[PDB]
RNA sequence: CCGAGCGCGGGAACAACCGAGACCGCCAGCUAAGGCCCCCAAGUCUGGGCUAAGUGGUAAAGGAUGUGGCGCCGCGAAGACA
RNA sequence: GGGGAGGUUUGGCACCUCGAUGUCGGCUCGUCGCAUCCUGGGGCUGAAGAAGGUCCCAAGGGUUGGGCUGUUCGCCCAUUAA
RNA sequence: CGGAAGGGAUAACCGCUGAAAGCAUCUAAGCGGGAAGCCCGCCCCAAGAUGAGGCCUCCCACGGCGUCAAGCCGGUAAGGAC
């Protein structure tokens, strides 16, 4: 009868940003909200490793992505579709195009959204000196 | 390039001389490489792209130097009746039958001089700043093609 | 940027010159700083001014506490000013010269449960050929299939009126600090006895 | 082939397209189509090219000094092309 | 002569609805498209100027009141930046 | 009394410097100008912004059971309601 793990502990992480290419790093940093490097892997308990982003108004990006590629986002209204491009998302909230990436890459259900929870990024460094902070690459 | 006083960095090249210094950034896949009379410029290769870039450094660094050299300056020639100029202290300020006489900022590291009513020295050591203002005051009334009027550069009238 | 509270007194009309002018009168007494909004402690600039003479009883609340850190007479009611840091001590109509121009700000009257017609000012149907029990109706709301509901904000009837009402750009009359009055173009938002702050205008 | 396999896998979802004919149980294994960066199992695998348009992410006659590649004719240090 | 886009017209087909999906016009309330009527910005003009012509960019707002007919449409009267 | 002003980035478009390509080119590096449109600015809503924020001020210990766990039962403080 297969393994199950019991109350864990929260292993934080401290991650650079940048010259990270937005998408690749996103990917490394969704792995790690889930479990899926922890061999005691469950899926339906959130056990993913907390994670801190820094300086993230530094990240990379091929392409012409930063005049290209535009974020949508609806009000309820008539009308209500606004076209933000990248160039306007750094240049304003720039933490915020690192989280609508990742958080894109999670589950959609109620546990996906706790472990959105868990990240927090920063355009600094300078974040809150908590307790562990293990960086990365 | 004599009168050089060049100075290589992780990406841009500074140029001083008798008239001022000027910062001219240049491709850093790109090397300088300084002589002793001369700037030489090197590309890593001959592809398609590296050619288009070597060219332009091969200028951009050329004209820094004959700019605190002997520098630049750029001529402008008034026709029409009322259309007259002045220099008013650092500043230009022109009439060309607008009702509002046009007054004129001075950019930063740019001076000008009025020789005449009708000449108009644009004068520089920033080549791109000689021309851009140059251009921007035969902007302020470009030359009528119906008669012989505005500010002209030194080219054929327009018929 | 100034600022200032004050009631909605009344309103009437005086004669400039050979011209007669309709004018609201602005009781804006005399309101004693309470507080300042910093960069520092609150993150941003403003001015927290009092107003009106309140009775020691219904300040039973620990009021006296925020009034006792700054010295003052317990007001009866009081609001920040955006922006605007005036010297140590008391505003008063002595800000506001005549001729300059003033963004008013009230609570409009309250208009309760209205009708689309008295609310948005709906057409509404005929008194006469036909239909006779749609009069005051707003008519159609929608479409059919697609979209197959109605638009968000929708103009419908509904409770309307005393709601944050903000005119701009009055001319200041006059201003009579005798009285702490404070004559302006007459159309100010809200009632009679109405509180009501006077800013300065963004013409200019 | 569906109908009668709207049972299973792939195709985002989808009778008839791709894989495959479900007697029952298993917290065992190899595969098929399709896939192996994250939602999502499995290569951010290896080697050699091409593409800078988000092309790929779904359209024609026709138009252009886009870019890379093979071939042919001609001019050239007896001095050309601009 | 040739290639297309759109899905406002007229058709073709007969796929959901005949144990019911109420058909024109008007009124009321609108909202969206842009292939732009006006206003804003441009290129060319066989653009002297004023005024136009043609193409380009641009929905942000605007886009009148009457006569005739059930009319949609259209004609007409008086205006309009339209 | 309002439509703005003004700031910023742009469309068509107009340019500076400028190779690839000894000239030429607004462009490939780079830069300036340019719309009633875009982003701010104005007015209104707005921390169920479950990411529930901030500032000033006021009241603070257990009074009985639960030893461990958080609670649980009555009397009160600032304060609130009837
Ligand atoms: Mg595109
Ligand atoms: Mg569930
Ligand atoms: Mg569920
Ligand atoms: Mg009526
Ligand atoms: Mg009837
Ligand atoms: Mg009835
Ligand atoms: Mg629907
Ligand atoms: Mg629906
Ligand atoms: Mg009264
Ligand atoms: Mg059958
Ligand atoms: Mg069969
Ligand atoms: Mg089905
Ligand atoms: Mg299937
Ligand atoms: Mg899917
Ligand atoms: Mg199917
Ligand atoms: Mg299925
Ligand atoms: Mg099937
Ligand atoms: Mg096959
Ligand atoms: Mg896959
Ligand atoms: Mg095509
Ligand atoms: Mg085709
Ligand atoms: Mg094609
Ligand atoms: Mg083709
Ligand atoms: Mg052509
Ligand atoms: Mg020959
Ligand atoms: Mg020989
Ligand atoms: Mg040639
Ligand atoms: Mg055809
Ligand atoms: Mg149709
Ligand atoms: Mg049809
Ligand atoms: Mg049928
Ligand atoms: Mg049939
Ligand atoms: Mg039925
Ligand atoms: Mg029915
Ligand atoms: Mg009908
Ligand atoms: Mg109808
Ligand atoms: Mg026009
Ligand atoms: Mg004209
Ligand atoms: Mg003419
Ligand atoms: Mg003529
Ligand atoms: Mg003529
Ligand atoms: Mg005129
Ligand atoms: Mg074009
Ligand atoms: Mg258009
Ligand atoms: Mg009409
Ligand atoms: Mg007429
Ligand atoms: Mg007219
Ligand atoms: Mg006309
Ligand atoms: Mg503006
Ligand atoms: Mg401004
Ligand atoms: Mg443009
Ligand atoms: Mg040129
Ligand atoms: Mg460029
Ligand atoms: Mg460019
Ligand atoms: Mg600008
Ligand atoms: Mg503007
Ligand atoms: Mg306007
Ligand atoms: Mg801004
Ligand atoms: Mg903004
Ligand atoms: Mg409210
Ligand atoms: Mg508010
Ligand atoms: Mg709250
Ligand atoms: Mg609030
Ligand atoms: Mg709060
Ligand atoms: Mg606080
Ligand atoms: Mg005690
Ligand atoms: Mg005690």
């Amino acid at each position: 009868k297969t393994y199950v793990p019991k109350q864990v502990e929260p292993r934080w992480v401290l991650i650079d940003a940048e010259g990270k290419t937005l998408g690749r790093l996103a990917t490394k940093i969704a792995t790690l909200l889930r479990g899926k490097h922890r061999p005691d892997w469950t899926p339906n308990v959130a056990m993913g490793d907390f994670v801190v982003v820094v300086n993230a108004d530094k990240i990379r990006v091929t392409g012409k992505k930063l005049e290209q590629k535009i974020y949508t986002r609806y009000s309820g209204y008539p009308g209500g579709l606004k076209k933000i491009p990248l160039e306007k998302m750094l240049a304003t909230h720039p933490e915020r195009v690192l989280e609508h990436a990742v958080k894109g890459m999670l589950p959609k259900g109620p546990l996906g959204r706790r472990l959105f929870k868990r990240l927090k990024v920063y355009a600094g460094p300078d974040h809150p000196h908590q307790a562990q902070r293990p960086e990365k690459l | 390039p004599k009168g050089v006083s060049v100075e290589v960095a992780p990406g841009r090249v500074k140029v001083k001389g008798p008239k001022g210094e000027l910062e001219v950034p240049v491709s850093p896949e790109m090397r300088v490489v300084v002589e002793e009379g001369v700037v030489r410029v090197e590309r890593p290769s001959d592809e398609r792209r590296h050619k288009s870039l070597h060219g332009l450094t091969r200028t951009l660094i050329a004209n820094a130097v004959k700019g605190v050299s002997e520098g630049y300056s750029k001529e402008l020639l008034i026709k029409g009746i009322g259309y007259r100029a002045r220099l008013v202290g650092r500043a230009l300020e022109l009439t060309v039958g607008f009702s509002h006489p046009v007054v004129v900022e001075p950019p930063e590291g740019i001076t000008f001089e009025v020789p005449e009513p009708t000449r108009v020295r644009v004068s520089g050591i920033d080549k791109q700043k000689v021309g851009q203002v140059a251009a921007n005051i035969r902007a302020i009334r470009k030359p009528s093609a119906y008669h012989e009027k505005g500010i002209y550069y030194a080219g054929e009238p327009v018929r | 940027m100034k600022g200032i509270l004050g009631v909605k007194v009344g309103m009437t009309r005086i004669f400039r010159d050979d011209r007669a002018v309709p004018v609201t009168v602005i009781l804006a007494g005399p309101c004693p700083v309470v507080q300042r909004r910093t960069p520092e402690k609150d993150g941003y600039t403003a001015v927290q001014l009092g107003f009106l003479p309140q009775n020691p009883k219904r300040v039973n609340r620990p009021l006296k506490g925020h009034f006792a850190k700054a010295g003052v007479e317990p007001v009866r009611i009081l609001r920040e000013i955006r922006d605007f840091n005036p010297e140590g001590d008391t505003v008063t109509v002595e800000i506001f010269k005549p001729g300059e121009r003033v963004d008013v700000t009230g609570t409009s009257k309250g208009r309760g449960f209205a009708g689309v017609m008295k609310r948005w000012n709906f057409a509404g149907g005929p008194d006469s050929h036909g239909a006779h029990k749609i009069h005051r109706h707003p008519g159609s709301i929608g479409n059919r299939k697609t979209p197959g509901r109605v638009y968000k904000g929708k103009k419908m009837a509904g409770h309307y009126g005393a709601e944050r009402v903000t005119v701009m750009n009055l001319e200041v009359v006059d201003v009579i600090p005798e009285e702490n009055l404070l004559l302006v173009k007459g159309a100010v938002p809200g009632p009679n006895g109405g509180l009501v702050i006077v800013r300065e205008t963004k013409k200019a």
